[PDB]
């Protein structure tokens, strides 16, 4: 268009173009779009792409000041949604250029954030993001990454072990860490704060900082293995969050955590520059399945949150439990997994994958299971996991019968010899139970462990 | 296609057409009705975007006679011709002003 | 891992 | 419980109080629950406030080290929902020494961030959070609010004017200006960034706050009014985004911008804390009806969501337009409006208000109207938001037939005709048509600017 | 505004 | 003797001779009526930041008595409403304006706010009068960076005086804040019950 | 291979990879090389990748711990020269993961820098780099690039003018201003310091900083056009460069120039940045056919170290002189031209280029010429550098019978006759001395201009 | 010039 | 001590 006529138009003509190849360097997104009844699919596809970039709701003099053909999203291709039929697949490419360089956010509220449908669409789903190599080569990225976390901790051959610190809330720093002592030396790589666990009054931070560390000095003296605790730096404002991090590097922690949900993504990634500046191993918590990934046909998919983080950035990455879930999303599990991991995801429709996503060199983040597992989920989490993953068991460790250095050595125990056992060719989850019982006949601690909670 | 035509502006109610004497008066009215105590500032022209303009008199606190507001609006104008006049309602609950507007554009 | 499993491969 | 016994046990017994009346101190929420089945209400209630406080899986022996009794969030009162069954409401009370003092998102996600369960509950709703005002006085709250905006901006007895610039994204530093002065020499208040408008290869940064500035000043001397222009500081790192909130009050500009969703809480909460040092106003975007707030039973409910953005600490705030939605929910838009405004907000469940919440002396925060608002709107926004709100007209300004400058006029005589309609006393909702149809008597740009939208 | 409607009130 | 005390700080005289002296069991009561400091101590001691003839010249004043006036009600007034109570008692006539000694920084009044809003109101009286005018700028904080804080703040936007509550701030606050003072060439009110 | 033996081995196998398609991300490159006599063109080829990238003049065990086959630059494809027999092409890619992102030169010290030849390569020449789109967007490139310099001065239309002070060396900083002054007066847009007048005893650079500030904007004022003057703040250490260029900036100078030479890559690309943090232009001299790049079978093309220049960041940029140039090398100006101002560079091996050269979104640099230009090589200059250029006539002006005011004013009203002539259509190199010789008769100063120096 | 000449286009 | 005597017992 190069006359400029004031007034509402269709979307269509400009933000619909069925015969567009995207560019290497385009964003491309796919959308789940429930259309308004009586507009057309190829309408309502046009009028996401024009409100996530520039779109306006009528006819605006400014458009003709630059050149909305390269500069505006469009949606070059539509299917439907195998199972429903009101809903449609809507692809759209985003010209790279719309975006600020090295803040992938920028990118995810652009298209999501601000976008409720020029009168055009009921219903709006972002199920995966085509971040470009050009543009993930502009995001810090994970600061260390598995290979230089392992290089860091000496820690090699298996999963890590980890555990957060319970109850919760109520513990005073003196007492946090001996929690924390208990459990590094009863066999765990690591242990952390609790996400909620900041700055209150019964433990004030720099209190819990020191105390923590003297427990994992004292560990690792008497183990003779690396030990770590994730020191919680989430703050309310990023003055604090630098200064609890600086306290955690001065005093040798080499391990912190951020609540991405509370903190938020630019003080994530300004945190996790900070770290790759301080060789400072960084853990992300990001509860997913909560507010915003759990409703099937309204949010934001969890492997679109995944590649933010691991562009944002962190060395490991938390969202929920992966056992409990049922063998049907255990697919779904292990393309989250290799979202993290891998280097090249290529596209695959069964796990939700729509574009081939290419991160280079970018390196990969460790996987963390949680929840309420015990002992006896340690086979299906092995065999789940693999050993490039942080498995914690916070109340499987705290809850243990004879304390917390037991149930440190009865996870300790149960990892090695599920870890031993993948290494010898056994079907660890099919046998299970026998490996977990030969171990227990050496292992006292794992033997009540096994006694404690259920198969 | 019209072109828009740049110049000076009141803050509220300077975009309307300016007001006449029943105007002027029902916003004086709702002022008093909504409990606020009408005032009077007036500043010479080319310091109207100064913070503190001069107050005339001090604030009529519990005032409820509009006429009483109006008349305080003529005196102020008379000692001060070529003053900018506005009228503001002091708000003690917000300690804010519930309503400001310029009664006079000054010269 | 890393560059087992690249775009390159 | 004096004694230590592992195992998995219910949290009946600990977690729900029924005769435990709330301390004025206590943190309470009021969360929607549809438990699991089989469960009763009390466990599932109960399973929520261990969750989210002092609670485990299975039971700890650190648990002994503190006084449970203090520390734990226990559920005291549960209520029907009108109109469905499965769920229920819960009302769970959190001493205050759970949280970090001024930061009211660990309150947040301490409550709903990562509370899966513990295998009681299949449905998790946070309807209300009563922030006592004992925890109101840590946190910052607004830099200023509404009397000292108003104050520093030198504007009474009306609404405030705004505009976002469009298209969103593409236009240069210099041509982003010009349309900046455009609107801001026809009469409005304020114009703004779009919230994706950061630092992109079309518009750097520092170019456009320059420009932006220039046009500033200029339509300020050509109109004798005060003006600004919300400079976005979101960034994808704190430093960067201190950065050009800096460089904003270096070059004399009177308010800034921030997406909440962007940057997230750490960063606003420091941004606000920083304006209040700087004297620089504080515009807020956060995306309500987007992910998060628009399920009715699943997720967090937009007024949790507004109190804690008014604890973060913002001027204005934004979420999405009042007008387009129904006349049912605009008692939702009057109880969300106060919540913002009021120092002190009572009880009604007819409005969605489970607690009275008490401000004190925190400021009000401005309401924001956006969306595909035109002149046709002003009578309601006028009625609904009153004079303490900003109604931005972005498409309603630069869609204007005749430019910026006569599409700021439209709306600026449209505004001021529906103020003095409300101030003689007339129903200006019922009487809209005819006010505006008179006050275009007088003035050709609205004339065409009514005949531009429909009615 | 600000204080009218205060608990106190 | 002399050699007892820290030099300049003449508060480490007074503590030591009745701040914590409660008799040895042969004192019932106890009043210090004078302490004579040698002029070898004053010389030690940083003074008035200004003092009389200074300030006089500084603010061009001669031959007669300053007049001031603290703004009232002592609490309660926003920030541009208590610049408008100082810009009216400084135009008609007055020297200075002040702060009331507890205005801080309260929810009412932030102190910025006041700061650029008294600032405002004393140019323009001062424009208005062609006299020089002043508003001392109670810099009292709850803690010595906030208090200098604002005692930057108020030379920033060239405010000429600023007060300090001795009972609320104290020795050490006050003795650090009359070393700024003269620094930074702003004159110094000392409020002392 | 997978085994370790030691020993010196031909590197064909590994590095000669003929079935190689290159990764869009592949740094490539073309080398002209002439092998050692009787070794292999393929072995030869294989012998520049290897040295360039992962190989060793020996075996060496360490190779086993990583994976060559990823790492390793390979040559894919060879050609031969036309018109030469002893040399030919070899076309290398190299992964973009052995190069720092945002370090243009490790890329190029890494080709060239220090490539001996194993034994294989008895001459090396460095063609063509293509340089991935990924890689590109990791450099900061020019910090505001010709539109936004456009913008920030306020021209438009026609070629800027510019002329360095002469004599290169000797003058007070008062004479010097004095000289600015009076060019600038006299209708140039710029003035500059010659590249080596940084801080000599004659006029240390603070002085000289100061007086030419002032005769800017003096000029200014008296012409109502902005001004400049290129300040040089090339030193011999970063502390002092940086201080050079905040005192530049302090005082209010727009534009400051940096010789490449001189300060070399780090410097340049520190100044960049820093240029772009502050809003200063930046003009880079590096001077072309002199040392490196005038062999023409031996050293760096000039066309690469022309993208290098653009990826570390300048504003203008200056080699050497184009009309004196033959009319062969003309089509050579060209395509120099455009690396530096298009977006996207298609190959043509008629003009030199071997890859196609995408820019995406980095902002184009101002072509500068300069050299023994006078009035009369105004439309050649016109026509072939067009508007985006800044045309230098240091002697030109300063020589002038009628001193520089005057010599200003010839210059100008030439380059005006000649952009007017164009746009109405003229051939303007054909009709120059006609479009000069019109204009000369309303120009008294242009007159005795065109009879001071010959046509 | 910038956009006219995109690979883009 | 601390938590024994709250307002809250």
């Amino acid at each position: 268009v190069k006359k400029y006529s004031a007034g509402v138009k269709e979307y269509r003509q400009t933000y619909w173009m069925p015969e567009y190849t995207p560019l290497d360097s385009d964003i491309l997104a796919c959308f789940k779009i429930t259309p308004q009844p009586g507009v057309d699919r190829e309408e309502a596809a046009a009028a996401v792409a024009a409100e996530s970039s520039t779109g306006t709701w009528t006819t605006v003099w400014t458009d003709l000041l630059t050149d909305m053909d390269y500069y505006k999203g469009r949606a070059y291709r539509i299917e439907d949604v195998p199972g429903d039929d009101a809903a449609f697949y809507a692809f759209i490419a985003y010209p790279i250029d719309l975006f600020e360089e090295g803040s992938v956010v920028n990118v995810f509220t652009s298209l999501v954030g601000n976008v409720f449908g020029f009168k055009a669409v009921r219903g709006l789903r972002l199920e995966d993001v085509r971040f470009p190599l050009a543009y993930v080569k502009t995001c810090g990225g994970p600061p260390h990454g598995i290979q230089v976390e392992r290089d860091k901790m000496n820690k090699y051959g298996r999963p890590l072990l980890g555990c957060t610190i319970k109850p919760k809330l109520g513990l005073s720093a003196k007492n946090y860490g001996r929690a924390v002592y208990e459990c590094l030396r009863g066999g765990l790589d690591f242990t952390k704060d609790d996400e909620n666990i900041n700055s209150q009054p019964f433990m004030r931070w720099r209190d819990r900082f020191l105390f923590v560390q003297d427990a994992t000095e004292t560990a690792e003296a008497q183990t003779g293995e690396r030990k770590g605790h994730y020191l919680n730096v989430t703050a309310p404002t990023p003055e604090e969050m630098y200064k609890r991090a600086e306290f955690a590097k001065e005093i040798g922690a080499p391990i912190i955590m951020h609540d991405y949900i509370t903190g938020g993504f630019t003080a994530n990634t300004g945190l996790a520059k900070w770290c790759q500046d301080n060789g400072v191993l960084l853990h992300i918590h990001r509860a997913m399945h909560a507010v915003i990934d759990r409703n099937p046909n309204h949010g934001i998919h969890f492997r679109v949150l995944t590649k933010i983080l691991r562009l944002s950035g962190g060395d490991h990455l938390h969202t929920g439990t992966v056992v409990g879930k049922l063998e049907g999303d255990r697919a779904s599990t292990l393309g989250w997994i290799d979202l993290l991991r891998e280097s090249f995801i290529p596209e695959d429709r069964s796990r939700g994958i729509f574009f081939d996503q290419d991160w280079g060199s970018m390196p990969g983040v460790f996987a963390v299971a949680s929840g309420g597992i015990h002992v006896w989920h340690m086979p299906a989490l092995v065999n789940i996991f693999g050993d490039d993953s942080v498995l914690q068991f916070g109340g499987g460790t705290l809850g243990h019968p004879w304390g917390n250095a037991a149930g440190a050595a009865a996870n300790r125990v149960a990892l090695e010899a599920c870890v031993e056992a993948r290494n010898q060719g056994r079907d660890i989850e099919k046998e299970g139970k026998e490996i977990l019982t030969a171990a227990a006949q050496h292992s006292p601690e794992l033997k009540i462990a096994m006694e404690t909670w259920k198969e | 296609m019209q072109d828009y035509k740049q110049s000076l502006k009141y803050e509220t109610f300077s975009y309307l057409p300016p007001m006449n004497a029943e105007r002027i008066r029902a916003q004086i009215k709702y002022a008093i009705a909504q409990g606020w105590s009408p005032g009077i500032e007036h500043v010479e022209v080319k310091n109207s975007m100064n913070q503190y303009w001069y107050m005339w008199k001090l604030p009529f606190f519990g005032e409820q006679n509009v006429d009483n507001v109006l008349a305080e609006i003529e005196a102020c104008r008379s000692a001060y011709p070529t003053h900018q006049v506005k009228l503001v309602a002091y708000d003690n609950y917000a300690q804010s002003l519930g309503l400001a507007f310029v009664v006079y554009r000054g010269n | 891992p890393r560059l087992d499993l690249i775009e390159q491969a």
